[PDB]
């Protein structure tokens, strides 16, 4: 061990820069870590499936937040073939003001992108109306994210 | 001591022995092969003398014989363009509407529908259009008729025979001696005086007497069939004086000094002529003159048999300073014994030639109406380019195969190599901070500009407009060009070049020709980018030069040989590590420079030059100036030159133009199938051959010459190979296509 | 000589090659200023976290606090919105 | 150090030894072949990994294995 | 407003941190 | 007579003397840069090291940055200096922190050209850096408040 | 029994102007290699790490940075002229630790003082699958 990878002596070893390369390279490979076990192995797999899980529940809650914060889709609802659903907001200082210009649409009050990944009809169909309905399904998934 | 000619009688016999056993002259590649990897070494081995056998004189006439087969391939190849010219082309009618129409001299056959190939190239001609330039070469050397380029085929066809039969000759007859080859003194003294001296001579003589009556009976507008023949001019000079007065006088002012009367037809007015658009054939002859006298004069300084004159080795070992040692010294030596090395000098120093006749070609053009016929004009400068830069990339080759095989501190030792190989370090590490502050310095403005034009902020880019780069001092250079006739050159009518005086704009049959060429922001990036391209390519192949020998990390490389995988997967990774494989890579850079500088050369003359001509001059270029504002920018590059000017290519279809079309993907093609090369490695490929070998062996069907993966050099030499030509042959097919339609 | 095995810095060149040991010419009161005002920051630990939270928190109030003269992203949008190609 | 083995195939012809670029082979007396010598590897801290001891061995299969391991100064070949 | 707050620490000050951290443990010895 | 030879009579060490090297002018010019006063205490040469190129950076930026045309902020870009300054001094903290340890020696040469023992400067020492990271930062933001403080009767302001 | 030649200092180094490819810090702190060669007389031969030296008559000490380096040379000495050769490694202690060659006897020749090291008897082929030795600091070439 002794230092960084501490899962690894031969690496850590490495008196080159390859010690650091291969020590992000092999972080998730657990059966060549030293003193590994059956057990340790099941139980790394096990507690790394959770927070993939926890990854998960947390992505589709911040979408819910900025579709229900800077989005459309309470007006999307009132036409659904005639508003171009809203990702999020942007903010970039390095935006010129013909960016700030050309970039405001979808009926919004600053530059935002047109989201692509079909949240909003998939939310429409499922029974979400409103963005308080948003609210309430990102702060549950931020919940199940905690669990 | 005393330089005298020096051959052997008979030394190899006339046989078909020899034919008849493949790889005979190496002694592991003749017991025939075991596995395929045999069939290749036969081929990659061909032309490697020096490793054949070790005696120099060996190695010297087989050399001799090489280079005269290739002179008599070249003749055949010369027999050929001068024969097509004569019996399938329409020279006779490009000669009396040289700007209408278009120069063909290749008609194909009609078999599976490729007549269509034949296109209407005027003239009622039907055929392929030719980007070479022989029509303007024939053109002005005063060729009218089909009957002359016959005879000039056939006079080619007679000295490729003469260079064949001397190949055999000297090898398998009288063949020459290692002294005859190492005066080296006699032989620079018959190449500078002989050859190049005597040869300008010729073609001065040539030129005063058929080029500049016959072409000025072609400028006149007198028919070519009612032209008088050239020996016509050369019998009755009454003809020669009707048109330049001075043939009159019979060599009188040239033998009694009275030379400023010969001034009618020996100018020094400069500039191009208006009426065909190139250089003053005038002007050219009293050149050819001039370098005549100066080559005849230079094939004196060499010592031979008579006592005066120099020797290099003396010249050589004076010239020693206090920072480089004895240098010098021993290089007399090195040179007289390696044929490696003269090949790496002579392949840089002709490749920058090639590159630099491709610059004064386009700037001054030689040829009446070259300038307007615009195909022709990007297809010698791309061309030249490539000869060049593939010329400068074997040098380097050279260069590093010198290291490895004939390089001895103890036997033939000299101070200023042995001093830059106790330093190799500091100039690659010095070249390499060049080659990184060159890649921030030029292609970072790029994304700068990019990344400001894509944030609607286009005052915050370097552009004419914006923060501006103007090159200064080229600007000041072109400048200085332009005032020079009168001033510092007072024999001068006009400008070296029209690309220099401001205004004078030469125009052909309502196509421009030439005018003054501007500078701004643009040329200022795109001449940095080549800077820095070249300087890489340098580093590439100038450090493969250097550690060569030997490494921190292998110091026994040259044992390994010049031309070698890797030294194994330990020290963390060895793998192309030879300089055969700096060679390799340095072809991909030397690609990757040539291709930015044909492409900025493309877009400049079509931009800021070439065009059509008003009645009132008002120029149109064929596109509209837009390489101010359209260059500074990646993404002009992409939209303003690639996707705007390849629709010509990727429209051919149906069309005569439709073989470039055909070529376009069919290159593409090759050049990706390259990627399964230079991708993979040879293992897996032979675990694949395993398996197909064992489905051979089921059915009574597997060959005794066992099938076995392509080496690892071999591997990165196909892929290269495939890369290159695939590349060059799209950029090729594209340009073809786009100046001729747009042409 | 070149290669002695007791002192193997002067046999592997552990030299200072442009190190001048001479005496300070920073003369004093100058010195002590700078010793007494640069004090506090020659803690390197303290130091870091001085910068880190000193140098977020000013880069969060300029950030916070800037001007639509300044920024064009806080100026916001001047022109009346454009139309999809189909929808708004 | 990366790990050196010599099975007991081996000749003793001695060809990985001659090979080896940093003294890493030996050639001991044995018992077992004609040349009554076989290889070993006792200084494998010194082995760089090259197998140019593989490329020379004619035994079928190899009786010099390099497995490549924990890598060093010594083993990535540095001189700085 | 948030934007203007939150933009900048997790693009300037969060990668900072971020990477001064990280360097000082993996180039920490034991 | 050669002009270049070996570093300090050795041929086997790597590296040679040249003008560029080993001439008077660039060993007193080197010898006098007070980070290479070796019997100095780091956090003056710090101080100055700190005020020569935090007055160096505000030119660049002011006069290149954004807001360089609109004469209204520009000259407030010496903030983008400043924060440079911060940064640089946090590269220099955190370089420190894992160089050298609090009890830890210094590594720097204990040697001279000519063989004589010499004492080894203290900036390869853990509290030497400190001080010098310190006196970078003080001569820093001082280098470029100083700079700032200037702006008028130049022709490139 | 043999004894290893002790390392002395003060022996003359060949002639030579000086090249990048010398020591570096390496040398100071982590160490460096030394070969000596006694030679017939003054010649000229390659450095393994830049141009060209002046063997000096008589003995000889060369200090290089990398082990392959010394062997390297080594075997150019004895290929190209006749000459034997030893070099050692030095740590920045003053320690000398003698390499080759080690038995005094080349190693390419057959001494009975050697010792089997990492010497496995079976067909390289008998050694046993990945998993019999899972979860194990062993590997299948090690036993
Ligand atoms: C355009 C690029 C390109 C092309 C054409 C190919 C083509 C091929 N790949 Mg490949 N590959 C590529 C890129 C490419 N690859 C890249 C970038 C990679 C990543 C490294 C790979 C990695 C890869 C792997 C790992 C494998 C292949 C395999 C194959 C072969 C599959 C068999 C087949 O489809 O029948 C033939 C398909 C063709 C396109 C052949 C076209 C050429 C014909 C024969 C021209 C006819 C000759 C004609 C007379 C022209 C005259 C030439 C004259 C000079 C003599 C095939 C020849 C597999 C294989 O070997 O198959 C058994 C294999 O396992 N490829
Ligand atoms: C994985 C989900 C996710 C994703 C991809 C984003 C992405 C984004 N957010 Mg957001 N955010 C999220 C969740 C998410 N957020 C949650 C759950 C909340 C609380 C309801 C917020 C509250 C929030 C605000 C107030 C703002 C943003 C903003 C932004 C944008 C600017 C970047 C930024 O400021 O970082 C995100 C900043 C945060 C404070 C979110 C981090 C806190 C949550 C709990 C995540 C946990 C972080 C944890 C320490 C490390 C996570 C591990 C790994 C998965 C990254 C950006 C597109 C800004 C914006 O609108 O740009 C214009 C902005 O103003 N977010
Ligand atoms: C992803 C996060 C991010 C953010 C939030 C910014 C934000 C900003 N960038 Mg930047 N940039 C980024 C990423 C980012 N960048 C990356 C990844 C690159 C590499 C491609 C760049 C490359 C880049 C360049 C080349 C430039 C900018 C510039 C700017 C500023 C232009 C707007 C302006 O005029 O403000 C105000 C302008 C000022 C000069 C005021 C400076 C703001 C104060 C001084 C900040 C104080 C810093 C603080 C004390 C310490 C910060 C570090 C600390 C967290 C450890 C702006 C504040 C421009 C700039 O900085 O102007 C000189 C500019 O030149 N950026
Ligand atoms: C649920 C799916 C799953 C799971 C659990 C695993 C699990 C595992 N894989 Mg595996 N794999 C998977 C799917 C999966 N894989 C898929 C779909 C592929 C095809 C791409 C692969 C291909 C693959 C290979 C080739 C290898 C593994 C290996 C491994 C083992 C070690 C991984 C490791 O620690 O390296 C750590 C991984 C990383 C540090 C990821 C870094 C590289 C990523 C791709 C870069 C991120 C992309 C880019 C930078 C981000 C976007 C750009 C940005 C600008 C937007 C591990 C047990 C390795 C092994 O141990 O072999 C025995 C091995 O070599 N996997
Ligand atoms: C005035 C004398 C003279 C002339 C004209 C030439 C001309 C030439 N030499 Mg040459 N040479 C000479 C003297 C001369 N040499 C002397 C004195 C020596 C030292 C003894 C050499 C040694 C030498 C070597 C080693 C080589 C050449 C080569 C060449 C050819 C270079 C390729 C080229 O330029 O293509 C241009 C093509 C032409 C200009 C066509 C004209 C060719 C005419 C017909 C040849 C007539 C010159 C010849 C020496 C006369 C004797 C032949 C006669 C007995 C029948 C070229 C044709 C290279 C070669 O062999 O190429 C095959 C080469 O390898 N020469
Ligand atoms: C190797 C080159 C070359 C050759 C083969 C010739 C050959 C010839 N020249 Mg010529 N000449 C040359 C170069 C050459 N010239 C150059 C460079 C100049 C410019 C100074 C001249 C200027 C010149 C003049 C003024 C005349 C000739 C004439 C002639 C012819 C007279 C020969 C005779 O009968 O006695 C002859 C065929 C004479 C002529 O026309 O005879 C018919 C004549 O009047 N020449
Ligand atoms: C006057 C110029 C000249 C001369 C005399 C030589 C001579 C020599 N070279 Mg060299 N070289 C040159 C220029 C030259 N080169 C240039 C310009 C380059 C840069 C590309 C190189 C790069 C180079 C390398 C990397 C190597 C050599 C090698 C050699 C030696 C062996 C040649 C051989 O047998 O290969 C055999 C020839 C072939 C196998 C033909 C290959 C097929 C080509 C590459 C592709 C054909 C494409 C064609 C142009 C168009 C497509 C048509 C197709 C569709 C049918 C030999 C003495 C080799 C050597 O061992 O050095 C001692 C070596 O490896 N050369
Ligand atoms: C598009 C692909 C690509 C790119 C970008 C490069 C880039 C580079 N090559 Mg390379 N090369 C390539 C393809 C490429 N190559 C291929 C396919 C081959 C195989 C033949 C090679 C073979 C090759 C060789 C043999 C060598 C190089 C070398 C170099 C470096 C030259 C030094 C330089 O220009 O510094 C400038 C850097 C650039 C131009 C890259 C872009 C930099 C941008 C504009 C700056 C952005 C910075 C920004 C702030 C990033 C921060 C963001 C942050 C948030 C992460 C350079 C970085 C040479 C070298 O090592 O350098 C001396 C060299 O020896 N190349
Ligand atoms: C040619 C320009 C180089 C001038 C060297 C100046 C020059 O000619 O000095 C001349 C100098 C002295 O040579 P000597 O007095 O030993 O000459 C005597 C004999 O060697 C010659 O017969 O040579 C050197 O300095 C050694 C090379 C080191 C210098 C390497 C620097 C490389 C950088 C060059 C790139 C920057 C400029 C690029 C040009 C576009
Ligand atoms: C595809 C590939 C191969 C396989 C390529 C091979 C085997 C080329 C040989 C194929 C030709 C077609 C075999 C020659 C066939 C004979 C001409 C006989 C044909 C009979 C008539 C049709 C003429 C490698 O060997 C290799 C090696 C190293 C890196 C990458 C690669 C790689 O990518
Ligand atoms: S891999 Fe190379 S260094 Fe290692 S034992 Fe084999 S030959 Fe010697
Ligand atoms: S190369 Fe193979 S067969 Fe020969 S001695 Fe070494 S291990 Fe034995």
């Amino acid at each position: 061990a002794l230092r960084f990878p501490r899962f690894s002596q031969g690496l850590a070893q490495d008196p080159t820069t390859r010690r650091i390369w291969f020590g992000i390279a092999t972080a998730h490979d657990f059966e060549s870590h030293d003193d590994i076990t059956e057990g340790r192995l099941y139980q790394n797999i096990f507690a790394s499936h959770f927070g993939q899980l926890a990854i998960i529940f947390l992505w589709t809650s911040g979408n819910l937040f900025h579709v229900a914060w800077q989005g459309n889709f309470e007006a999307w609802v009132q036409d659904p073939l005639h508003v171009r659903p809203i990702a999020h907001a942007i903010w970039d200082p390095h935006f010129g003001q013909p960016a700030v210009e050309a970039f405001t649409r979808g009926g919004a009050l600053g530059p935002v992108n047109i989201a692509y990944s079909g949240v909003y009809q998939w939310w429409y169909t499922i029974g979400l109306r409103t963005n308080e309905d948003l609210y309430t399904g990102a702060i549950f998934l931020l919940f199940l994210s905690f669990i | 001591p005393e330089v005298k000619i020096l051959v052997d009688r008979d030394p190899i016999k006339t046989s078909f022995e020899q034919w008849a056993k493949p790889g005979h002259f190496s002694r592991t590649i003749a017991k025939g092969p075991d596995t395929t990897t045999w069939i290749w070494n036969l081929h990659a081995d061909a032309h490697d003398f020096d490793s054949h056998t070790s005696d120099l004189e060996e190695i010297s006439r087989k050399v001799f014989s090489a280079h005269f087969g290739q002179l008599s391939i070249i003749f055949l190849w010369l027999s050929g363009m001068y024969f097509h010219g004569a019996r399938f082309s329409n020279y006779e009618a490009w000669l009396n509407d040289p700007t209408h129409i278009r120069p063909s001299a290749q008609v194909v056959w009609p078999i599976v529908g490729q007549e269509i190939l034949n296109g209407d190239v005027g003239g009622g001609f039907r055929g392929i259009q030719i980007t070479s330039g022989f029509f303007q070469i024939w053109r002005a050397s005063g060729i009218t008729s089909e009957l002359q380029l016959y005879c000039t085929a056939i006079g080619a066809l007679v000295f490729a025979a003469l260079m064949l039969f001397a190949g055999w000759f000297h090898y398998h007859k009288a063949a020459p001696k290692l002294v005859w080859f190492q005066d080296v003194e006699s032989m620079l003294n018959h190449h500078l005086a002989g050859l190049l001296g005597l040869g300008s001579l010729s073609w001065a003589g040539h030129q005063v007497h058929v080029s500049l009556p016959i072409n000025q009976f072609l400028n006149a507008g007198v028919d070519p069939k009612e032209i008088p023949l050239p020996h016509e001019f050369i019998l009755n000079r009454d003809l020669l004086a009707q048109l330049y007065p001075s043939f009159a006088e019979g060599a009188t002012p040239f033998f009694t000094l009275n030379w400023s009367k010969y001034a009618d037809f020996l100018t020094f007015r400069g500039g191009l002529d208006p009426l065909t658009g190139g250089l003053w054939l005038t002007d050219i002859a009293h050149h050819h003159l001039a370098i005549a006298i100066l080559f005849l004069i230079a094939g004196h300084m060499y010592r031979t048999n008579w006592g005066i004159g120099h020797g290099i080795k003396d010249i050589l070992e004076a010239h020693k300073g206090p920072f480089t040692g004895q240098g010098h010294k021993g290089l007399y030596e090195i040179l007289t014994t390696s044929w490696h090395a003269q090949l790496s000098i002579n392949l840089a120093m002709l490749g920058s030639l090639t590159i630099i006749v491709a610059h004064h070609m386009y700037a001054m053009p030689p040829y009446p109406y070259l300038a307007t016929d615009y195909g022709t004009q990007l297809s010698l400068f791309t061309h030249h380019m490539w000869i060049g830069g593939f010329l400068i990339v074997g040098a380097a080759a050279h260069a590093a195969i010198f290291m490895v095989r004939d390089y001895d501190p103890t036997t033939r030792y000299n101070d200023l190599l042995d001093r830059v190989l106790r330093h190799r370090d500091a100039i690659i590490s010095h070249l390499n901070w060049v080659c990184i502050f060159l890649g921030f310095h030029s292609f970072g403005l790029y994304i700068h500009n990019d990344t400001m034009s894509a944030l609607g902020r286009p005052q915050d880019m370097f552009s004419d407009t914006a923060i501006q780069l103007q090159p200064v001092f080229a600007q000041w250079i072109q400048n200085t060009h332009a005032l020079a006739p009168g001033t510092t050159a007072p024999g001068a009518t006009t400008s070296t070049s029209l690309t220099w005086g401001g205004g004078d704009l030469v125009s052909v049959g309502g196509k421009v020709a030439l005018l003054p060429i501007p500078l701004g922001t643009a040329d200022f990036l795109v001449h940095h980018i080549h800077a820095f391209t070249i300087h890489v390519t340098v580093l590439i192949l100038l450090k493969g030069v250097l550690f060569a020998r030997s490494s921190r990390l292998i110091p026994d490389k040259a044992n390994l040989g010049f031309r070698f995988p890797c030294d194994g997967p330990g020290r963390g990774g060895t793998c192309q590590v030879s300089a055969w494989d700096h060679v390799f890579l340095g072809l991909f850079w030397m690609y990757n420079a040539i291709s930015v500088v044909i492409f900025h050369f493309s877009w400049k003359m079509q931009s800021d030059v070439w065009g059509s001509i008003n009645d009132q001059g008002v120029v149109t270029h064929i596109t509209g100036g837009n390489f101010a504002q359209s260059s500074i920018t990646i993404n002009g590059w992409l939209r303003d030159f690639l996707w705007a000017q390849a629709s010509q290519v990727i429209q051919s279809y149906g069309s005569s133009l439709s073989a470039y079309g055909l070529f376009f993907l069919g290159a593409h093609f090759v050049w990706a199938f390259s990627l399964m090369f230079l991708f993979s490695g040879r293992g897996y490929w032979q675990e694949l051959i395993e398996s197909i070998v064992w489905a051979h062996n089921k059915l009574k069907v597997a060959p005794a010459t066992q099938p076995r993966a392509l080496s690892i050099v071999q591997g990165r030499a196909v892929g290269v190979t495939h890369y290159l030509l695939g590349g060059i042959a799209t950029t090729w097919a594209f340009f073809l296509a786009r100046i001729i339609a747009v042409g | 000589v070149y290669f002695d095995l007791e002192d193997l810095g002067n046999t592997t060149g552990q030299w200072d090659l442009y190190g001048s040991d001479a005496p300070s010419p920073y003369n004093s009161l100058q010195s002590k200023f700078f010793e007494t005002f640069a004090a506090p920051f020659t803690k390197r630990g303290l130091l870091l976290k001085f910068l880190i939270l000193g140098g977020g928190s000013t880069l969060a109030y300029f950030s916070a606090t800037a001007s639509g003269d300044i920024l064009p992203i806080k100026k916001g949008p001047q022109l009346p919105p454009q139309l999809g190609p189909r929808l708004g | 150090s990366h790990s050196v083995k010599i099975y007991d195939t081996c000749i003793g012809c001695t060809q990985c030894v001659r090979a080896c670029p940093t003294d890493v082979l030996e050639m001991i007396p044995w018992g077992g072949c004609k040349a009554k010598q076989i290889a070993s590897a006792p200084r494998t801290e010194d082995c760089v990994g090259c197998k140019r001891c593989e490329s020379a061995c004619p035994t079928d299969f190899l009786s010099v294995r390099v497995y490549l391991w924990h890598e060093t100064t010594r083993s990535m070949g540095l001189a700085y | 407003n948030l934007p203007s707050l939150f933009v900048p620490l997790v693009g300037l000050l969060f990668p900072a941190v971020a990477m001064a951290s990280l360097f000082l443990h993996v180039e920490k010895r034991l | 007579y050669q002009v270049v030879q070996p570093i300090n009579g050795d041929p086997f060490i790597g590296s040679l003397e040249t003008p560029v090297t080993s001439s008077p002018l660039v060993a007193w010019y080197l010898s006098n840069l007070p980070g290479y006063r070796t019997a100095v205490n780091p956090l003056l040469r710090g101080i100055e090291v700190g005020l020569a190129h935090g007055f160096l950076l505000v030119g660049p930026f002011v006069k290149a940055g954004p807001l360089r045309n609109t004469e209204i902020a520009g000259q407030a870009g010496s903030l983008a200096a400043g924060g440079l300054v911060v940064i640089l001094s946090i590269c220099l903290t955190i370089y420190g922190i894992s160089s050298f340890n609090e009890g830890d020696p210094s590594t720097a040469p204990s040697l001279t050209l000519t063989g004589r023992k010499k004492q080894p400067d203290q900036l390869q020492t853990a509290d030497g850096w400190a001080k010098f990271t310190g006196g970078f930062f003080f001569g820093g933001i001082s280098g470029v408040i100083w700079a700032f403080f200037l702006l008028y009767v130049l022709d490139l302001p | 029994g043999f004894t290893p030649p002790e390392l002395d200092p003060n022996t003359p180094s060949p002639i030579f102007g000086g090249s990048t490819g010398g020591l570096l810090r390496k040398a100071q702190v982590e160490e460096f290699y030394v070969i000596t060669w006694e030679s017939p007389k003054e010649q000229i031969f390659e450095m393994p790490t830049g141009g060209a030296a002046i063997m000096r008559e008589g003995p000889n000490l060369l200090k290089l940075a990398r082990k392959e380096q010394c062997l390297a040379l080594g075997t150019r000495l004895r290929s190209k002229y006749k000459i034997k050769y030893q070099f050692y490694r030095v740590f920045p202690s003053g320690e000398v630790q003698y390499l080759h060659p080690k038995d005094g006897v080349y190693p390419e020749k057959v001494n009975p003082g050697r010792q089997g090291v990492g010497v496995n008897f079976r067909s390289i082929g008998k050694n046993v699958s990945p998993i019999e030795v899972k979860f194990t600091g062993k590997q299948p070439y090690d036993l």
